[PDB]
RNA sequence: UGGCUCUGCCAACGCUACGGCUUGGCGGGCUUAGGUGGUCAGCCGGUUCUGUCCUGCUUCGGCGAAACGGUUCGGCAAAACGUCGAUUACUGAAAAUGGAAAGGCGGGGCCGACUU
RNA sequence: GUGCCCAUCACCU
RNA sequence: GGGGCAGGCUGGGA
């Protein structure tokens, strides 16, 4: 349970980075919005179904959610119209979320490797 | 601008140049494991190879060394997609310092010159000048006998600065024969040291009517012994400097036409090499006895613009014969 | 530098993302060009659009089939997106350029899918 | 039996311009309406990418509950009730895809 | 069966779906998913109707406790008044007759 | 038991359903969320006492978790803070109350 | 983006805990890269049939001999560009991620004609 | 595997 | 006859 609260409080990064930017999209974009805010601060949750339980394939599940906030990034950077998630923001944003699959990488390893 | 060069690794790991060599790197490399991989965290992986460039803690990772063997047995090297975008963030910056000093006539890896523009050279520099004969010479294993330390002779006349020249360094080490095929980094080292012969053709023995792609040297000429005479002086030149074997050579007169990158080219008209026809011919016939005759017309699209210079119809009457299908 | 690494690297779902990204790249500029009104089936239309890309990647990061039969639906509900873009929706929202041009794209991720469901099946 | 995508096709056709009109006041209706009649489409789709039957049954459901949402939106008063020729004029379009669904679940059922 | 449930069940809709829709915008959130409770409720028990695994009767019953549970939330949700205590004493009733429906239905599977 | 669970979960709506009303518009997104896994909380707790199989248990308790997250989310993450830490103490008592009950429930049906 | 948990007025399906809520209008505020191909650096032959074309000089060794792309024609080449000079002189302990030039070679450049 | 050139496809200036 | 170009036709690297 030291990797899902350590998870979780860097996870919390991205959040407290990312949901700003998450609350700044233009209505415009509302629905990429209401589904970024949903990836990002639904990821809790994935996390915390993956310390609730041991099974590798709910870590995994947490890894499939980074994967799509990363798609959020990438998707929200390439929307032309209003405009979103600059370069800037999805490279800083990129790095926190990469310190979220360092220590989720660290804990399918610590359950893989009983 | 003035020589020197004396801070480029600045301008290698600016941010707006790694993004180019990103861009440069995966472009039309989207579909593979090195970019999907990368694309994951491209702008974080973007930062760690600009702190690791800019720290000069950069380590080219090794080549897988396959063979592909397609028209002859070539082992193609390649990289990871971080070196390959190391070497495009060099290539950004370090090409156009050399590409510059090419003279006019060395028509490979360079932009808005390339395959055409050389057998466009040829066929014009043919018909003015009124050329009566042509040396054609070609370098045995070109990229496997590059010197790999008086290229850095020429690749260390320019960069003068002190962490570039390392990072070409870390790129291709400056030891021994054999520059990595498949390489960006070596393309480019490549056509700056054929350059070497393109000024002793041009600057010495003043040849003012020839043409290199790469390995490959055309020199039009007006009398059959001059032009020997300056292959003598050119193969003896990058032999004892450059350490390239002449693998074939001649001096034919222009009746012969000059087998000049996948175009026989007289002064009048320009076929092309009878290996690309029936490359291309077995490679239709593969396809239409595979089942795609769809993806064919972009084939056959695409070769068309290839064989449009070239005085074709020695394969288009022929498909239509084999299959009947409407070709043109 | 070695690339930041997820973990489950699969590169059938990082193929079909970046395939798919392709569709959304071309629909989503139509799909917020549908007006006001038709904002429902703007709203359910980008919900399969954007979230297609999650049935994808849930389908990477994961070792059942199933999955991998959703993003099939999903891709199918797409394709009846476009039939209802153009074909329902009232002032036209998708041009038949459009339509064939996007199910050209679909096509791509549909076959990246057909053999990533074999793969898998084997 | 993909046919009864096409001829719930025209169910949506007919249904989503009276779910377009359907006015704010009642858009918690149409929203669910939207998805009932909408996403009745992969409620087919779903099926046909299976053949089992409970992926049928739930198609089955589906009609049933876009039947309700044409009895419900019958009596949401005021100039926006769907009239009562559309409430017959889509139970027919209705129909023509459960009379598909019947056969399909009975063909199933009866493998 | 499932037809008496839901024409027992619109008879809740017809009371409460007026009274759903003058919880105020500020109770917002708390309207549309009551809204989304009262109405799909109906394809709880549809779907428990059209299908047959008890789950599905279950999950009809939990809906039905949800929108008793939205009652007893809207009565006295804030300062801006949502739903009278006499609309949920109405309503309840509604949704007795219903839960009855329902719990006989649930008996006669079982 | 499958009411006391709610009727103490009412306290924890009774509590957070005011702040949760309290945050400004701009943060209207993250209320309607914070709205959605507060009042939604309660049928992953009805859905539980129907059918008693321990897999909405267990989804039960993962809404609380995510409910002690939007606690920590409203204030710490929303930049004008809509939730004070005295409310974060007892909002998370008022959850820890429904958490105890949620926790012997999860024993009583994973006793056997 | 058929918004606003946002207000003023006015209505009236309605609902009211009698305050209002709701809802409707009505103003106001908030709201070029890309993909896919192909090209080319980048085969070794074998074989004669076909088609064509050449079959001379000779020193006697060999040398030979087989309708336009703007691929245009001229004129220039001062400048800029390239190149050498040069990572030189010089500055400075040191070129130290300062730093030329006189020149030399170019044509890449330039100017017009005509065409593109 | 590398670039150059080219073709097509998408796409708005 | 010998060459030189051009076109086939075939065999291997594949």
């Amino acid at each position: 349970c030291y990797d899902q609260m350590l998870i979780v409080e860097r996870y919390e990064r991205v959040i407290s980075y990312l949901y700003p930017i998450a609350q700044s999209i233009p209505r415009k974009h509302g629905v990429a919005r209401e589904m970024f805010l949903k990836c990002l601060l639904g990821q809790v949750e994935l996390f915390i179904v993956a310390g609730k339980s041991n099974q590798v394939s709910k870590l995994y599940a947490a890894d499939a959610g980074l994967a799509m906030l990363r798609f959020w990034l990438r998707f929200l950077a390439g929307i032309q119209k209003p405009h979103a998630m600059t370069p800037h923001q999805v490279e800083t944003a990129q790095v926190l979320i990469a310190e979220v699959g360092r220590i989720l990488g660290s804990w399918i390893a610590r359950v893989n490797r009983k | 601008m003035g020589k020197r060069h004396r801070n480029l690794i600045d301008q290698i790991t600016t941010w707006e140049n790694l993004l180019d060599a990103y861009r440069k790197t995966s472009h039309g490399k989207r579909r593979t494991w090195g970019y999907l991989e990368f694309k994951e965290y491209d702008l974080a992986n973007l930062l760690a190879l600009q702190a690791e460039l800019k720290a000069g803690n950069y380590e080219r990772g090794p080549y897988r060394e396959f063979l592909v063997y397609e028209p002859k047995p070539r082992l193609i090297s390649a990289l990871e997609f971080k070196d390959r975008l190391v070497q495009h963030a060099l290539c950004n910056i370090v090409a156009p310092i050399f590409e510059a000093g090419l003279l006019p006539y060395t028509y490979a890896c360079r932009p808005d010159k390339g395959t055409h523009a050389g057998v466009c050279h040829v066929q014009a520099e043919l018909r003015r000048t009124r050329a009566t004969h042509f040396l054609k010479s070609d370098f045995s294993k070109f990229f496997p006998s590059i010197d790999r330390a008086a290229l850095y002779a020429m690749i260390d006349k320019k960069i003068h600065c002190a962490a570039t020249r390392r990072l070409l360094r870390v790129v291709l080490p400056d030891e021994g024969v054999g520059i990595p095929i498949g390489s960006l980094t070596s393309q480019l080292f490549a056509n700056v040291y054929g350059g070497a012969v393109d000024r002793l053709l041009h600057d010495e023995l003043k040849q003012r009517h020839w043409a290199r792609y790469m390995d490959d040297i055309v020199v039009l000429g007006d009398d059959p012994e001059e032009l020997r005479a300056v292959f003598y002086r050119l193969r003896d030149f990058a032999s004892e400097r450059l350490g390239l074997k002449i693998s074939h050579w001649q001096v034919a007169p222009v009746s012969r036409g000059i087998n000049f990158l996948g175009y026989r080219i007289w002064p009048t008209h320009k076929l092309l090499r009878k290996s690309s026809v029936k490359r291309a011919k077995r490679k239709v016939a593969n396809f239409i006895k595979h089942g795609e005759d769809e993806s064919l017309q972009r084939f056959l699209a695409s070769w068309s613009g290839h064989a449009q210079w070239a005085d074709t119809h020695n394969l288009f009457t022929w498909m239509e014969e084999q299959y009947g299908i409407a070709c043109h």
